């Protein structure tokens, strides 16, 4: 699939600003939209995040991965079974506001696990 | 100056008090040995902010949320300041605002050229730089509501005028182009203020520390205009504050400067800033020439410019403050001593 | 590289609010308006990996334009510069748990 940057929508809005500064988003002319969502935590819904998780890793046809940086419940829900078909959607839990422990990581108990 | 006591008498008392107030290089040794935010605070509350952040648990305690509080409670005291004074002392901190008031209304022109929210950019507006039609301006449908709106019942009306023909905005970045230009009007606008009506030594003071400013504004745009060549040196001569102590001898080389050699030939003529760009970051080197003119500042007893070197400090201390409590929550001890004021 | 990821994280947060202290106010709408473009990008690639075509993407930041830390202070760059190698980290990260996934 097409080349894209990785989206923040699951991660803080101090790593959604480093992520914009890096240069992780492009815009959307055809709908007016962005490569990344807004990192709305404490302040959006937890149905907002989960619609706007899916959209970027289902709706999306871009390779663009996605940051899941200390994810509310919304989030670690859904990554039993978003890390299916990891392409073109990637997944990453990268630090946030809260701390970026492993034990909340579904990629590590993972792989902890098939050990 | 004897008529200075007239009336500012008060104001002079408790902006003096205030800087009895600030934080003082022991103090900042003391803070940085603390190990955690919580211990931060327990710390500081010894300190001239006592108890300020006694509403907040530790769990929910942030960096940015001791920045918030601390420059909230500094803009509660200068709001007091300013409301407690009246005449030419109440235009100057009327001017002192306009800074902040200039930065927050080119935020709000983003949010205009694209409608994708309002209320959430005027909630995140700063509140020193607040005015009036601040609301009313909010509530702009487009570029052209924002710009008759703000040429009427605002200060903005002077600098617009005179920088900008019928919101010609679209086409114009408004970081680089929009705030900027508009920061130098009122610049130039603060110096002549200055310039006209206030005594001495008031005047010989907030004049070099108002050049000083433009000085380093002046050399943040070149700088920062050089990777890019989009900005045409014209422009970049036009946004450049054109009222300093390095213009014009080197305002025109900046102006001319293409690239990082121009900027260092040029910026190393003048004396007091040979070596300035050359070694370490410019937030340093810049922060510490500032406190240094705000201590001179203090140094002088009866002028008007005690309360901006008063704000600027404590705004510098507030900065300082949320250095240390950066590097102690993002770890990275060996950054704590950045720490810039000198007290 | 889980612990590793997260250490460059907070590295490139602590520099960008660094560069945040430069610009006296937050980064916040000036930084967050510049998402017209993206500077870093993951490039296709498929690496035969012991025989089996894994799908490893390759980190690859924009060279055409950065003008999405062109305001403000001089320390924008910096920030810029240590969130882009933070940003290639993590995608190394990503690319790693792709692999490891297929």
């Amino acid at each position: 699939a097409e080349k894209r940057t990785l989206i923040a929508v699951i991660a803080d809005e101090d790593t959604t600003t480093g992520l914009l500064l890096a240069g992780i988003g492009q815009i959307t002319p055809e709908t007016q939209e962005k490569n990344f969502f807004v990192y709305q935590e404490g302040k959006t819904t937890k149905e907002e995040i989960t619609d706007k998780f899916n959209h970027f890793t289902e709706e999306r046809d871009d390779i663009a991965i996605l940051l899941i940086n200390q994810h509310i419940a919304e989030n670690i829900r859904a990554r039993v079974d978003s890390f299916t078909n990891a392409f073109p959607a990637i997944l990453e839990i990268p630090s946030k506001d809260h701390p970026y422990d492993p034990e909340k990581d579904s990629v590590l108990k993972r792989v902890r696990k098939l050990f | 100056g004897v008529y200075f006591n007239i009336d500012n008498g008060f104001i002079e008392g408790v902006v003096r008090g205030y800087r009895n107030g600030l934080l003082s290089n022991n103090q900042y040794i003391n803070l940085t040995q603390c190990d955690t935010l919580e211990d931060l605070k327990l710390q500081l509350s010894s300190t001239d902010y006592g108890n300020f952040l006694s509403s907040v648990s530790s769990e929910s305690l942030t960096t940015s949320l001791i920045q918030e509080y601390a420059s909230s409670k500094l803009y509660h005291e200068f709001n007091y300041i300013r409301d407690q004074s009246s005449g030419s002392t109440r235009k100057f901190m009327d001017y002192i605002t306009y800074g902040y008031m200039i930065d927050n209304v080119a935020l709000m022109i983003t949010g205009t050229i694209h409608d994708r929210d309002k209320g959430e950019i005027l909630q995140r507006c700063h509140p020193l730089g607040w005015f009036d039609t601040l609301p009313t301006l909010s509530v702009a449908t487009d570029l052209e509501s924002l710009y008759e709106t703000v040429l009427v019942d605002t200060p903005l009306a002077p600098y617009f005028k005179n920088c900008f023909d019928t919101a010609e905005e679209l086409d114009d970045m408004n970081i680089e182009i929009i705030r900027n230009k508009l920061y130098k009007a009122y610049l130039e606008d603060f110096y002549n203020f200055v310039t006209e009506e206030i005594p001495e030594p008031a005047k010989e003071c907030m004049q070099t520390l108002l050049g000083f400013e433009a000085d380093r504004r002046s050399i943040n745009i070149a700088l920062n205009s050089l990777q890019s060549s989009d900005i045409d040196p014209d422009l970049k001569s036009d946004l450049l504050p054109n009222i300093g102590k390095l213009y014009p001898l080197a305002t025109f080389h900046l102006a001319q400067a293409q690239d990082f050699e121009g900027v260092r030939a040029a910026l190393a003529n003048v004396y007091e800033y040979r070596g300035f760009l050359e070694t370490g970051n410019l937030e340093d080197h810049f922060y510490q020439l500032e406190m240094e003119l705000c201590r001179d500042a203090f140094t002088q007893q009866f002028a008007i410019s005690t309360v901006w070197a008063w704000m600027k400090s404590k705004e510098q201390e507030v900065r300082n403050i949320t250095w240390i409590a950066e590097c102690i929550a993002q770890n990275q001890r060996e950054r704590i001593n950045n720490y810039i004021s000198v007290y | 590289a889980k612990q590793k990821m997260g250490r460059v994280m907070q590295t490139a947060a602590f520099s960008l609010a660094e560069v945040s202290y430069a610009t006296g106010e937050n980064i916040g709408y000036q930084v967050q308006e510049s998402v017209s473009t993206a500077r870093f990008k993951v490039r296709a690639r498929q690496e035969n990996v012991s025989g089996v075509y894994l799908s490893q993407f390759e980190s690859y930041i924009d060279p055409e334009i950065n003008d999405f830390r062109l305001t403000g202070l001089g320390r924008g760059g910096q920030q810029v510069q240590r969130a882009k190698e933070i940003y290639s980290r993590a995608v190394e990260t990503l690319v790693e748990l792709a692999s490891l996934q297929t």
